């Protein structure tokens, strides 16, 4: 119902509703929950095993915690495995104590010491085994939704029982099934398949159905963290467009401003760590405020210069405001050279480097008839002499070298280029004709004593201007 | 436990430690999966037995070859005992050599306080 | 004349009176229609002084000076005297810095020697 972008995006934001204290600790405690439901979630992955294995051989080589700690609390788990597989695999896989065992397992996984980097892998892996299984039930989806004439609701029924052994295969060949007879037609793809499934249910050591639950409960509790997230960023929206007030300058818009400090509250969300008993809104203000300087030290500027050279120049800029309102004179770069503590020469470097180029239609006449661009001198210039000369003297060369009547002028073209792609030395002339160089060498300087003396080169001697 | 507040406290530089690290001086500490590099306090240890190697007067090459002998439990003090022997010999010989200069030179340059005049007996002399 | 003969007069190579030329303290010489340098009897005595005190009496930054001073051409025999007295208290506080450090090095680098007692406390000792 209307046309800027900013104000429906304010109604937007209005949509929602903001936060409270205890509102604010309520929406963190739900990103806690959002977190440990993954974090308890991933203590019954076998994968998990192996990855606290890595991790302790990767602190075998090291407020915190001593060291000790990191070595004795990652090897239970492994204990814990090695004595858990002889009941999760062997005997059978459907058994009661073997849960409990699995647990247990599970009960002692507190011990997080967490690293982003750390959490990455977990979630990669698991994702990327979720993959696989999708476009495993994908495929097979393919071959029988698709093709042999039955629809979806004949696929689940057999599919939710075991996906472990061949039973599937032929319960899909059921008691009449006239359509479906094609076995061997189907069957190279989805046997190729079932093998797959199989390697890939005796690498994780379990069967599908418990694995599929486990990824549920991934899905289930990453969807749980990102509502968690979006209330969490829609309800500090205010403090965005709160503190975009002090960077309101004319290097870019509004709207880029709020959509940077909308990723560093973001990032602030999982760097926030809400159990030393802060508000979000202290600690998110820092990161804001470096996304709001890394977009002006990024955007805002032609030439991109970096965030460091931002940083002196607006510290060079404050000290020039300063000696302004303490002398009312025009800043020298003296005196903010010496109290920037640097040389001059790089004070008058990041100075010469003020700001973005003055667009090309700004009315530097008196009217709007003629703006820039009707000023601009050409770079690759073509002079009388450029446009001129650089066909007279190569007509004036191919003119003097043919009376050349033997191999000087036919070296001496591929000696500097005339009408000739490579430019060559002395040794590739040499290969063609006279490999030692010498000789060639004798020959430039015999065209040279020829063609120096002012007798019939005055021609190409008035072309030294 | 990061470089540079470790060489803040040792009163090392960071670009020291990091051309240390650039060749073969110190041993490669751990990636801490970010931006950073962690220190074992073995790893400090041999950084300021580095530097107090490096401020007295030592070469980095039998610096070094003091260093790769270092927090390892062999410690073999003989043979790199006679290799800083060699080393102070070849300092000596620097001394010997930069002091034969010092009484060559010092006897020739009183007088012509840096008048105009375009007579001088040093140079004429040495060349 | 081209620097090959002068090259084998003055006890030098190419490259270090290139990197010479390429510095600030020598004087630019002449070029023989052909980029080789030219060298003549003043800069002769110039590249003498220069490589009769940087491989014989000197180091670069007094060698340097010394050149400089002597295009003047009005030499001075007392300019050269504060310098090398400068020089020579740089080198008396070198040398007392390595005396220092060999003193250092017979108080805390004595061990047992060559036999089956292994892993000296020495080095531990010099790492404080
Ligand atoms: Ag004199």
């Amino acid at each position: 119902r209307t046309t800027d972008p900013v104000r429906m995006y304010m109604r937007e934001m209005g949509t929602v509703e903001l936060l409270t204290r205890e509102g604010e600790i309520d929406i963190a405690k739900r990103i806690e929950d959002g977190i440990n439901q993954v974090q308890c979630s991933v203590a019954e992955y076998p994968e998990a095993i192996t990855y606290l294995l890595e991790q302790y051989d990767r602190v075998e080589a090291e407020n915190s915690i001593d060291p000790e700690l990191a070595r004795e609390k990652f090897a239970e788990l492994r204990a814990q495995y090695v004595v858990t597989r002889d009941t999760i695999k062997a005997k059978g896989r459907s058994h009661a104590t073997a849960q409990e065992e699995i647990l247990k397992l599970s009960e002692v996984f507190k011990q997080f010491r967490l690293v982003p980097k750390q959490f990455d892998y977990l979630v990669n892996s698991m994702r990327v085994m979720m993959d696989r299984v999708r476009t495993q039930e994908r495929l097979i989806m393919k071959l029988c939704v698709e093709q042999c004439k039955m629809p979806k609701k004949n696929f689940i029924t057999l599919f939710t029982g075991n996906e472990t052994s061949d039973t599937w295969f032929n319960a899909a060949i059921a008691m009449n099934k006239p359509w479906s007879e094609k076995l061997h037609d189907v069957s190279e793809e989805v046997h190729r398949a079932l093998q797959k499934l199989q390697q890939i249910e005796e690498e994780t050591g379990l069967t599908i159905e418990q694995v599929k639950d486990i990824n549920r409960r991934m899905s289930i509790g990453e969807a749980k963290a990102r509502r968690a997230k979006k209330e969490m960023v829609e309800a500090n929206l205010r403090l965005v467009i709160s503190i975009a007030k002090k960077y309101t300058n004319r290097g870019l818009q509004f709207l880029d401003l709020i959509q940077e400090g909308n990723i560093g509250l973001m990032k602030a969300v999982d760097k926030f760590e809400y159990r030393r008993g802060y508000k979000f809104s202290t600690y998110a203000t820092w990161w804001i405020r470096q996304a709001i300087t890394r977009s002006i030290a990024d955007q805002a500027r032609t030439i991109r210069i970096p965030v460091h050279m931002i940083e002196t120049i607006n510290k060079l800029n404050r000290i020039s405001r300063q000696m302004l309102q303490e002398m009312g004179r025009e800043p020298t770069p003296e005196e903010l050279a010496e109290r920037m503590l640097m040389p001059e020469d790089k004070i008058r470097k990041v100075l010469k480097i003020a700001k973005e180029p003055i667009s090309m239609e700004t009315p530097i006449g008196d009217d709007e008839d003629s703006h820039l661009g009707d000023f601009i001198e050409d770079t690759t210039l073509e002079l009388p002499l450029d446009s001129a000369t650089t066909e007279s003297l190569r007509a004036a060369t191919h003119d003097v070298l043919a009376g050349l009547t033997a191999r000087e002028a036919k070296v001496l073209r591929m000696r500097f280029g005339i009408d000739m792609n490579t430019d060559y030395t002395l040794e590739e002339v040499g290969k063609q004709f006279d490999v030692t160089r010498e000789r060639i060498r004798q020959i430039e300087a015999k065209a040279l004593r020829k063609l120096r003396h002012p007798s019939r080169s005055e021609v190409l001697r008035s072309f030294l201007d | 436990m990061n470089i540079s507040d470790v060489a803040k406290i040792t009163g090392l530089t960071s670009k020291a430690i990091r051309f240390y690290e650039e060749k073969g001086l110190v041993t490669p500490p751990m990636r801490s999966e970010n931006g950073y590099r962690t220190y074992t306090q073995q790893h400090l240890n041999e950084l300021t037995l580095l530097r107090q190697a490096r401020q007295v007067g030592f070469n980095l090459e039998e610096s070094g070859e003091l260093v790769n002998l270092f927090n390892d439990p062999q410690r073999h003090s003989a043979d790199v005992k006679r290799r800083t022997l060699e080393k102070v010999a070849e300092i000596e010989r620097h001394i010997e050599e930069l002091q034969s200069m010092r009484d060559q030179l010092l006897a020739l340059a009183n007088a012509c306080p840096g008048d105009d005049s375009a007579d001088c007996p040093i140079i004429e002399n040495l060349s």
